[PDB]
């Protein structure tokens, strides 16, 4: 077969694209954001019991990230048979570490 | 994350892989007081819901077969489908071990527990007091560190009347070698700190 | 009596707040027949004049706007809401000019997002079909049941945002009893149906550029009323605000992904053009030194992603470069990449001015000064930050849906998305008669459209295979095979998926993946014809040659399991026509076995480790083999036939197929020894230089004896004279199983070829 | 049998044809009193052709006897105009229609 | 008939043992090998014992002379606590016989249609017995524990008044003497009221995580009443109760005094099986074929609460009975609301026949179309 593989000037305009997208997934897949990861959990969590606050008497109000994890926990405890996707779980199980 | 391992009995999803990934950056180094928190939380809720999930999730874990290492051997003989922008899978490893990137992870899991020489989860894993049944994870991993070896000894074979290991005879049997590697580690970790 | 006054009662309006969740609940997802007979029972009109109303008891006529949201609506919102996720983009004059807003002058090249949504988008999406109301026509007895009720969208798109202008401004002016009764209902049931009208965009340049101006200070004045995201409000309206904000998020996205076309379109185009004129360069002109004509490979050589591969690695690449092109045309590449890897997130190194910044500048602070409780509502904004934040993680997540198509085509995919559509819709209804026969019309109109034939890589983007297959599992759902409920269907749709199998490798593979969950539900509801689960399961590999050697064993162990049920069964469901049913059922092993014949061998007598494990599996259940022979009483090798053969001309034996009995066991026995022919070890290029395959020979030539074996290739039924035969005993076309059974395994030798 | 009683009267002379649209701004109301329809209350009025067979049988022979401007009441049989099965949701089965039709324009 | 099984039973009350040793004094104490003791079943209320010829059968408590049943552990082949030896689970005690000196092993015979069919196995105790008993223990005392014995008792107390219920099923009374053994009227109040309050649904102000610890223990121990029969049996005292019709003046025939208790114990059977129904899903599959026999009456002047609760927790879990509904069953619940008034009650039940979790039915959604809505009465 390596003889009659045509050239590339021969494609239609269309078909010629769809390769292109496909193939250029070499300038997204190697390139690295970092970005959300340090600046994450700083302006997040940490910082977040700001001057909004105006008393207090024995406890704290829970900072943005408490509401977070304690909600993993909350759907953890969920009376199920197998647990599904939610890949959300995901996205921030991973920034997390 | 203890909460969430237990929930899931024993399937090898991608749901304990990103949850096993996140437990091992909480408790890196020793982090002595990390592990007081959990072991406070074990006491306290008394329910199994867990041992059951390690016990049975270490024995889904692969070794190296050797049957699925002939369907590479003339898998790769091919190089291109007729015309298909060739074979797209490439490497396609997902067969000798396709776990090693999660395997290794779990063992790892178990070594930094028992780090810097605690001696409580050195005794609890050992027997759960309470509760209503022990499961001993201790004589639960010596056996898959014998199937292992099993399987090594069993590779030698294959290649004890060759002269010159190939390529892919090498990058398959380093990736066993290195789990091996790890496995090891852990059972000192139960020993050290008599 | 009047309604106002159902304030006041406390019990007949919770009899009669009841009774409009019945209608909300009898036009159940999608039942365009009833939906209408409510039409004559509540309004047209009082519903339009519920809106600007205002004396409202709460759980009352607050409550319309969730029937007017069910008699109108949700026939296409439920259908469009799907259609948002592929992105198809056609070649259009229109496509050829999209930009970062490009009336930007110098600053607004870095600055100046522009508006999110306004317009130009060029995506293929179906349009609403609808009908108006009308009982004094004539008795029909075409469109499902009916195609849809209408409505005049005019005056609801102009009255909704008047009447949300008032909530703007009388929520600053503050009161003591507002619309409804409590703030919440004077906001959450009127927004809602905004949303919901938005997803259809009815609204149009002019009408979001003042939805937008809710929000004035921040994304409004791109050249008092206080914005909605300014003042606290209850924990179930900034629910309905996570739902507004997020159709923005992806009209952006939608947006992202026209212009990655629009640069797909132009750079493609000079590639083309300046790669022939590389041609010419170093074509037959040419001139010397020889090892040139190795270094110019790629351009006749390899297949032609390949070649893209080589042209682009070093156009976006760092610092070397390889095979490279004139630095004319790798410029705007590290321009626009730059200019897209500056608009997402990038910071390439007060009042929002931005998207990104308000959305995230607002949500922590939603945080930080309340406890959220309704789990519900706190898996929604977690959802959107993660967005914000990781931009580049949604496009990577979203060109894999993506695709581009040619003018002159859109017509003919049109027809084929509108259909498609019919097909979601059915998932969620359970199945009824008439549901039953619009699909298979529904597919039986997919299967003529000229599109799928030419991309298949549309429709594992759309993925219709993967919902067709959940309609088979629903239906084939059941006990035992009493539960064989609407049949005609299985094998209406189980055909289009061989012939989906048979039109691309990558389609193979695709659907490949399913082969356990198949046959965990194949090997049960037996006995119709045409087609059957097991038929596709065959179909989904028969010539790849490499999908053979991905095999599982696991796989191969169960559909054995399965043989050794049809050794020791009866078949009731045969035995229900009161037939004899003596020891076992050949018409069920006859379908296993030709399963087992196209995981033997791929092309010509090839792959044997499947094969090898074959024999070493079937040998450990000896019950697998008929036990007519290979057992303990007797065997019968020219017997069994024999036996077949006289009870082939004996109509009172039988069973008093749809044919005979006789050729079923005909069927079996010939159809095994066929199996056991090419499960053969290989060909002598192996078996004349090692010793492993020895062994197999050794095995399988011990079974079938060759002195019975050469005489059964003898007595021929007869010839039509005078007449034909039937084809319900044991005929002679199908004793060719035989031949190669000796062809393969004991093969001539010395000159009993004679004999 | 179609009784066509007069509400207002009308022109007199042109009376429709085959083949020829009417615009008929009808109410329709049952025997008991309680209506079922009425194209009033969308404003927009109803229009069929005559003699293809859109409309049931008690309305168009109801339409063909009236004059242009003219709105009258008919009393529709049950025999004529969903007899057996009727219309599901709308109309019970066996009940007689009433109409008061009123033809707008175009004969 | 005594019996072996893998991973079924073993979350069940049948496989339950208690073991009674023959002193009075410290029967407590610490379990030491070669020591006599007796062996019982716990929800059947019955001993193990081979007497003569019957084999290893399970005998009543009232043919257990310390000889058929006879049994003590041996190691292979006090006047206080005593010395502490028979462990948990690795034990590996080995049963035997005292009197006949046997031993206990399973006689395993399988015919083709058993190997294949029923996956039990006989045990007999031989003379020699196999080499695989290997018979470890393991504890289950817990919450469920205290739920056993409440089986023996209650089943124990029902079939008797039934049977007692049974006996003038057609006899109108010689007015006078009433009948002959009285009926128990006291004890079953007492006793259903306390299974009302033992299965009371969780509590709303409580947290999540305690919510929902005891939402697993709910879910199990309504599973554990239905293994048990108990559902069969508050289904029988309805069928015998249901016969008497109109009042307490046609049930006169049964002991006037007992005539007045009547309204009673015919409501409270039913809201008690609606809890052994609420929340629970496999339960509710059970009324498919029983779906005609509750939806038959909808109509005694006094099953109005208990009729339309049980009816709704069943619709609101298991889809397959909805599907069993043709053509009278919703014109019946339609009648309901035409002779008992405008109750929210049935029409937030008529919503249940409409889309299920997720799915939509179209079979029905015409049918209270077409009844319930043309006719604007």
């Amino acid at each position: 077969a390596c003889f009659r593989m045509t050239p590339l000037y021969n494609l239609p305009t269309h078909r010629a694209c769809n390769m292109f997208l496909e193939s250029y997934k070499a300038a997204w897949i190697l390139t690295e954001d970092h970005s959300f990861e340090d600046r994450m959990i700083d302006d997040l969590s940490k910082a977040g019991e700001q001057e909004e606050e105006e008393e207090e008497v024995e406890e704290k109000k829970p900072d943005p990230l408490h509401q977070l994890v304690l909600h993993f926990s909350r759907t953890a405890l969920t009376e199920k048979s197998k647990l599904d996707e939610d890949y959300l779980y995901m996205a921030y199980a991973d920034i997390m570490a | 994350v203890l909460q969430m391992i237990s929930a899931c009995k024993g399937e090898t999803g991608a749901m304990v892989s990103s949850t096993l990934k996140l437990g091992i950056s909480i408790l890196n180094g020793g982090n002595a007081e990390v592990q007081q928190k959990m072991l406070d939380y074990l006491k306290d809720k008394k329910e199994v819901g867990f041992f059951q999930s390690i016990q049975a999730l270490m024995q889904t874990c692969s070794v190296l077969d050797l049957n699925a290492f002939e369907r590479q051997n003339k898998a790769e003989g091919l190089g291109m489908v007729n015309e298909d922008g060739t074979v797209i899978n490439r490497q396609n490893g997902e067969k000798v071990m396709a776990d090693d990137e999660f395997t290794q992870d779990l063992f790892r899991f178990l070594q930094l527990l028992c780090e810097g020489h605690n001696n409580d989860f050195q005794n609890y894993l050992r027997t759960q007091t309470g509760n209503t049944t022990t499961i001993n994870i201790i004589i639960c991993t010596v056996d898959y560190l014998l199937r292992l070896q099993e399987s090594i000894s069993d590779f030698y074979w294959y290649y004890s009347g060759k002269d010159v290991i190939e390529e892919q005879g090498k990058r398959n049997f380093s990736k066993a070698m290195s789990v091996a590697k790890q496995v090891f580690n852990s059972l000192t970790e139960y020993i050290q700190g008599p | 009596m009047d309604i106002l006054e159902l304030s006041e009662r406390l019990d007949l309006q919770r009899f009669h707040s009841h009774t409009l969740r019945l209608y909300r609940a009898v036009c159940a997802l999608g039942n365009n027949r009833v939906a209408h007979a409510l039409c004559s029972h509540v309004d047209q009109a009082q519903l339009l004049h519920a809106l600007e109303d205002a004396h409202l008891p709460g759980p009352l006529r607050a409550g319309y706007y969730d029937l007017l949201i069910s008699i109108h609506l949700e026939s296409a919102c439920r259908s469009r809401r799907s259609m948002l996720s592929e992105y198809i983009v056609p070649l259009t004059p229109e496509t050829r000019a999209i930009t970062l807003f490009p009336p930007g002058r110098k600053g607004g090249n870095a600055r100046r997002h522009g508006l999110p949504g306004v317009g130009v988008t060029t995506s293929l999406r179906p349009p609403h079909h609808f009908s108006p109301p009308c009982f004094v026509a004539a008795l029909p007895a075409e469109a499902p049941a009916r195609l849809s009720p209408a409505i005049p969208l005019e005056a609801l798109r102009d009255k909704a945002l008047r009447m949300l202008g008032e909530a703007v401004r009388d929520g600053g002016q503050h009161a003591r009893d507002p619309v409804g009764g409590s703030v919440e209902f004077q906001f959450v049931p009127v927004l809602k149906l905004v949303s919901t009208l938005l997803v259809m965009g009815i609204f149009g340049d002019e009408d979001v550029k003042q939805i937008l101006k809710m929000i004035e200070p921040e994304v409004f004045t791109e050249e008092l009323e206080e914005g909605l995201l300014q003042m606290k409000l209850p924990e179930s309206v900034k629910l309905q605000m996570c739902n507004l904000l997020e159709y923005f998020c992806d009209q952006e996205l939608q947006h992202r992904v026209e212009s990655l076309a629009a640069f797909a379109e132009r750079y493609v185009d000079k590639l083309q053009a300046n790669q022939r004129s590389r041609y010419a360069l170093l074509m037959r002109a040419f001139t010397m030194s020889a090892a040139e004509t190795a270094r110019r490979t790629r351009e006749f050589r390899s297949p032609p992603q390949e070649q893209i591969n080589m042209l682009l690695h070093f156009k976006d690449e760092a610092d070397e470069e390889d095979c490279p092109l004139p630095e004319d045309i790798r410029q705007d590449l590290q321009d626009f990449h730059q200019d897209l890897l500056a608009h997402c997130g990038i910071q390439l190194e007060k009042k929002p001015q931005s998207l990104q910044e308000l959305v995230s500048h607002m949500v922590v602070r939603w945080a930080q000064e309340d406890y959220v409780q309704s789990p519900e509502l706190v898996r929604a904004m977690f959802s959107l930050l993660h967005r914000q934040y990781d931009g580049l993680g949604e496009l990577l997540r979203a060109l894999p849906r993506a695709y581009t198509i040619s003018p002159s085509s859109v017509e003919d995919t049109m027809s084929l998305l509108e259909c498609l559509g019919q097909i979601r819709s059915l998932l969620i209804v359970q199945m009824g008669p008439q549901e039953e026969n619009l699909m298979i019309q529904s597919i039986g109109n997919i299967m003529n459209n000229k599109v799928f034939y030419q991309h298949p890589n549309l429709m594992r983007a759309l993925g219709m295979h993967e919902t067709v297959m959940e309609v088979m599992v629903n239906v084939l759902g059941g006990g035992e095979t009493k539960e064989i409920r609407f049949p005609k269907m299985v094998t209406s749709c189980c055909r289009f998926l061989c012939y989906f199998c048979r039109i691309s490798r990558q389609n193979q593979r695709s659907m490949f993946d399913h082969l356990s969950y198949l046959l965990e539900n194949s090997g049960i509801g037996l006995g119709m014809q045409g087609s059957t689960p097991l038929d596709v399961a065959a179909a989904s590999v028969i010539d790849n040659n490499e999908l053979a050697l991905a095999l599982q064993e696991q796989d191969l162990e169960k559909v054995v399991s399965y043989l050794a049920g049809c050794g020791l069964q009866s078949c009731p469901m045969l035995l229900a026509k009161g037939y004899p049913d003596i020891g076992w059922n050949p018409c069920g092993g006859e379908r296993y076995l030709d399963f087992l014949r196209f995981a033997v061998f791929v092309n010509g007598e090839s792959v044997e480790e499947n094969a090898n494990v074959v024999v070493r599996l079937l040998i450990r259940k000896p019950e697998c083999f008929g036990p007519a022979l290979r057992g303990e009483g007797g065997s019968g090798l020219l017997a069994a036939i024999e036996e077949a053969i006289r009870i082939s001309e004996d109509p009172a034996r039988d069973g008093p197929n749809r044919v005979h009995l006789g050729h079923a066991i005909m069927s079996f026995y010939a159809a095994l020894i066929d199996l056991l022919g090419r499960c053969a070890p290989e060909m002598h290029l192996i078996q004349a230089g090692k010793g492993e395959a020895l062994r197999i020979r050794a095995i399988l030539r011990s079974l079938v004896p060759l002195d019975d074996l050469v005489g059964i290739i003898s007595l021929p039924l007869q010839i039509p004279t005078l007449q034909p035969k039937m084809s319900a005993s044991f005929v002679p076309d199908h004793k060719a199983s035989m031949v190669l059974f000796l062809d393969r395994v004991y093969g001539i030798e010395n000159q009993d070829f004679l004999l | 049998g179609v009784e066509i009683e007069t509400i207002s009267p009308g022109d007199g002379r042109t009376f429709p044809k085959k083949g020829q649209t009417c615009v008929v701004h009808y109410t329709g109301m049952l025997q008991n009193g309680k209506k079922f329809d009425s194209s009033r209350d969308r404003n927009k009025p109803f229009k069929f052709r005559i003699g293809k067979q859109e409309v049931i049988k008690g309305f168009e022979e109801g339409a063909a006897q009236m004059s242009l401007g003219q709105r009258a009441k008919l009393t529709c049989t049950p025999d004529v105009a969903y007899g057996a099965t009727g219309h599901p949701g709308v109309i019970p089965p066996n009940a007689t229609l009433i109409f008061d039709v009123e033809l707008l324009n175009l004969e | 008939l005594v019996y072996y099984e893998g991973g079924a039973v073993c979350t069940h009350a049948r496989s339950l043992w208690r073991l009674e040793p023959l002193r009075i004094s410290w029967s407590g104490s610490h379990l030491r090998w070669g020591q006599p003791l007796r062996i019982r079943h716990v929800t059947t209320g019955r001993y193990l014992a081979l007497t003569e010829d019957q084999g290893l059968v399970v005998v009543d408590a009232c043919k257990a002379h310390t000889k058929a049943t006879s049994f003590c552990f041996r190691v292979s082949k006090v006047e206080g606590m005593g010395p502490p030896e028979i462990k948990y689970g690795e034990s590996l005690c080995f049963v035997q016989h005292v009197a006949s000196g046997l031993w206990l092993t399973y006689a395993a015979p399988d015919p083709k249609a058993l190997r294949l069919g029923v996956l039990k196995k006989k045990a007999i105790l031989h003379q020699e017995g196999h080499m695989d008993d290997a018979l470890f223990l393991t504890r289950c005392q817990q919450e469920e524990s205290q739920a056993a014995r409440m089986i023996h008792s209650t089943a124990g107390l029902y079939n008797q008044f039934i049977k007692g219920l049974d006996s003038f099923s057609g006899k109108p009374r010689g007015s006078g003497p009433p009948a002959g053994p009285a009926l128990p009227i006291e004890a079953v109040i007492l006793s259903l009221q306390d299974l009302i309050g033992y299965f009371e649904p969780p509590s709303e102000e409580l947290q999540h995580e305690e919510k929902q610890s005891k939402l697993r223990s709910l879910r199990n121990r309504q599973s554990l009443f239905q293994e048990e029969g108990m559902l069969s049996l508050v289904l029988n005292c309805i069928d015998r109760l249901n016969v008497y019709t109109t009042a307490a003046h046609f049930a006169e025939y049964a002991g006037e005094e007992a005539a007045e208790s009547w309204k009673e114990i015919v409501n409270l059977l039913y809201e008690l099986l609606a809890s052994l129904i609420r929340g629970n899903r496999a339960n509710c599959a059970l009324f498919s074929t029983n779906l005609d026999w509750v939806v038959s009456k909808l109509d005694r002047l006094e099953a109005s609460s208990g009729i339309l609760e049980v009816l709704y927790c069943v619709l609101i879990e298991s889809p397959e009975v909805l599907n069993i509904i043709q053509e009278n069953h919703i014109k019946s619940i339609i009648s309901l609301l035409d002779k008992h008034g405008r109750n929210h009650k049935v029409l937030d039940v008529l919503c249940s026949l409409c889309v299920c979790n997720g799915v939509a039915v179209r079979s029905n959604q015409d049918l209270i179309t077409e009844n319930l809505l043309p006719g604007r009465e």
